[PDB]
């Protein structure tokens, strides 16, 4: 029996039910030496298990080794038709475990090459970006560890040298997925159920190289500036700073759009995993650099535009909650009362402009990458 | 079980006349947002000069006010796009603001006056879009020369003929409040012109193959089924044929789009369909299960529900009639369309 039944009411009633398990790996994903091996075996397992489990009434089976705030987690997910609306009842969690343990090794070997090529392609496309690659190079130098940047989806050289003798580590992976301690999430009948109260302590990498300049020579330009914040609270990381990013580079007449329209393709994004706010803009970049810096240094706010950013960010959160997968991901990742979408929305509505000035005082520049 | 689920969706799905337009309603309890969509019967095919897309840009203006800016200040994002036969105006918001946002949108859409400066300004914007799927995009945008041959009298006459309640379909998905004429009095802002007759100007390096063997819904089922079968056969055999779809709400028939260079390979696959006697029957059964699974999954997202309302006219048809059409697809329907596809390819 579960130790608790944390039922969150007031949830949108979906056409399907969801049963998820989140199993924690306390060690940081940078500390895991077999990171490329665990990723490949997990994808091989998911593909094989999916063929046996994704039958009626199960609509989708999910099994991934995911990173939540620089910590690895095994996340198993099951989307299924409710028994009242299904011709067949859904398997129990014990029967799902038994299917995972009944996976044949030849089935896994039959997926080895396809899963290896799949993950190899993800590593390349994640590193081979026109705009995101600048933020990847910054995170590599700012943190002095390529696991936070280029090797976030796995190192290419480590992943490409994997042979099919990885099959012998499959029992270790099956055991961790089935017997490792974890939390169960159950979405059904307009409610979210969590098996226990346990918030996994977040980890944010500290900047080791402060004031990074990526002087890079290449022919067709693009620039990317990185910023961080000190004394980041949960309210700032999950609400205030995402609001601040939309305020300055996303919500309509953003501060950067109006500022850079004087010169006359702007993008910004706050990375919660690294606590880094990036600003990417496509000779003329030299004036844009000083123009962006001075604008961020002399940033100001007002309550009317702040209230609009609260409304916009609430509706963006509401849109995520519309999707049952967006809702599940929110409840898994958030801490404490933020797991409740209503409490999360209420927290957005209760923000004030003094929060932005506290964030402005704790903001600083850490790096800049130009190609 | 399965019967109670279809009844569950149909009790929340309704369509009724409001003023001189029609509103398709799908209520969702405890939804976080409500999707409202206003679809006007005019697209890139109604006029082959980019006129419908041009009107789409003009419809954002009324007495110097821009409705995107008005919606933005209200915390709502208005999105508009022109397809082959329709122009859509779609936005999300909390249900409390739906009535006022919808009536404000219809106020702009049923405004029929555009000064010369607004027309020339939007033409310059659209010319930049043209100078900045591809054929369909350029067919909808038109050319810089084509949109330069239309002026105020054309745009205002087209607005009065096509931007009317009778030529408008409204879709409101999510929430629980009904849409009525008292709250949206713009639903009676009619002109002297009724709903225009569905004239389709379909215009050299591709062929259009019709899928017409059954009712309106049946043609969608068969078109998707045959397109998916041909793609599957083209993978095992590594044919490099692209198979596009022309499935429009105002078309009783559905159509397959294939490159004129890839015709021989597509023709071989169509003739290859009837080889394995069990392939068609087993693929129909797999499609029926996949269609129901996707519908259950898609009926949680507001935009996906909207796609069912536009493609399958959900609202005019019930969900029971949708699955009834799906369950009625047999291998004889596939072989009948296979024969008409072969005869069309033969000549």
């Amino acid at each position: 029996q579960d130790p608790m039944d944390i039922k969150i009411n007031g949830i949108k009633k979906y056409t399907i039910h969801v049963l998820a398990k989140v199993s924690a790996s306390g060690m940081e994903f940078t500390q895991e030496k077999d990171f490329e091996h665990q990723l490949l075996l997990t994808d091989m397992l998911e593909t094989v298990i999916r063929k046996s489990v994704e039958v009626n009434p199960v609509l989708h089976f999910h099994l991934r080794k995911s990173i939540i705030m620089n910590h690895s987690y095994f996340i198993l997910g099951l989307n299924y038709i409710p028994p009242a609306f299904a011709t067949k009842n859904v398997k129990s969690i014990h029967e799902i475990y038994q299917a995972i343990q009944d996976v044949n090794d030849l089935q896994l070997l039959d997926e080895f090459e396809k899963s290896k090529e799949k993950l190899i392609n993800k590593i390349q496309q994640y590193k081979h970006s026109d705009s995101h690659s600048g933020s990847i190079r910054l995170k590599d130098r700012l943190f002095a560890d390529k696991k936070y940047g280029s090797d976030r989806l796995g190192n290419f050289e480590k992943m490409n040298k994997i042979t099919d003798n990885i099959i012998y580590a499959a029992p270790d992976m099956v055991n961790k997925i089935c017997e490792g301690d974890g939390l169960f999430y159950h979405i059904n009948d307009g409610a979210i159920h969590i098996s226990n109260i346990k918030d996994f302590n977040y980890y944010i990498p500290a900047v080791i190289n402060e004031g990074v300049e990526d002087i890079r020579t290449d022919f067709s330009s693009i620039l990317t500036c990185a910023y961080t914040f000190e004394h980041v609270t949960d309210l700032e990381r999950e609400i205030l700073i995402p609001m601040f990013d939309g305020y300055i580079g996303k919500y309509g007449h953003s501060v950067l759009f109006k500022t850079l329209r004087l010169v006359d393709h702007i993008s910004s994004h706050y990375d919660q995993e690294s606590n880094l706010l990036f600003i990417t803009v496509l000779n003329q970049l030299s004036t844009i650099l000083t123009k962006i810096q001075h604008t961020i240094e002399s940033i100001e706010f007002d309550s009317v535009s702040f209230s609009l950013s609260k409304v916009m960010f609430e509706n963006e959160s509401r849109f995520r909650f519309e999707d049952i997968n967006g809702l599940l991901s929110h409840v898994i990742k958030q801490h404490g009362e933020y797991k409740n979408p209503e409490s999360f929305l209420k927290a957005i509505q209760n923000t004030d402009i003094a929060d932005f000035y506290r964030l402005k005082a704790n903001m600083r520049w850490v790096g800049t990458s130009i190609v | 079980l399965n019967k109670s689920f279809v009844k569950k969706l149909d009790e929340s799905l309704n369509r009724k006349q409001v003023g001189s337009t029609n509103v398709t309603r799908y209520k969702i309890e405890d939804s976080y947002l409500v999707l409202a969509a206003v679809r006007v019967g005019i697209g890139g095919l109604t006029y082959h000069n980019g006129a419908a897309h041009f009107l789409e840009h003009l419809k954002f203006w009324r007495y110097g006010e821009n409705i995107y800016n008005l919606f933005f200040q209200r915390g709502a994002i208005l999105n508009a796009y022109t397809t082959l036969e329709f122009t859509d105006y779609v936005f999300l918001s909390k249900e409390e603001s739906i009535n006022e946002n919808l009536n404000l949108l219809l106020t702009f859409l049923y405004h029929h006056q555009y000064d010369e400066k607004t027309i020339s300004l939007e033409r310059n914007i659209i010319i930049n879009e043209i100078n900045g799927i591809e054929k369909e995009r350029h067919c909808i945008l038109g050319s810089a020369e084509s949109i330069s041959r239309m002026g105020r009298k054309e745009f205002e006459l087209i607005s009065q003929k096509y931007y009317t309640p009778e030529n408008t379909s409204i879709y409101v998905i999510g929430g629980n409040q009904d849409i009525d004429l008292f709250h949206i009095p713009t639903a009676v802002m009619t002109t002297q012109y009724g709903k225009p007759t569905h004239k389709v100007n379909v215009n050299k390096d591709m062929i259009l193959l019709p899928v017409e063997h059954g009712d309106y819904l049946k043609n969608r089922m068969i078109c998707h089924l045959i397109a998916d079968m041909i793609k599957h056969l083209a993978q095992q055999l590594e044919y490099d044929v692209s198979v596009g779809l022309f499935i429009s709400t105002n078309q009783h028939s559905c159509y397959l789009k294939v490159k004129k260079s890839d015709q021989k390979r597509f023709s071989s696959l169509i003739q290859q369909l009837s080889m394995d006697e069990h392939f068609i029957e087993t693929y129909i059964k797999d499609y029926q299960w996949r269609f129901m699974n996707e519908l259950v999954i898609n009926f949680n997202q507001l935009h996906n529900i909207y796609d069912y309302m536009t493609e399958y006219r959900l609202g005019e048809y019930t969900v029971a009639e949708l699955f009834g059409s799906l369950d009625s697809v047999d291998k004889l329907d596939i072989l009948a369309v296979r024969n008409e596809l072969i005869n069309q390819l033969t000549v």
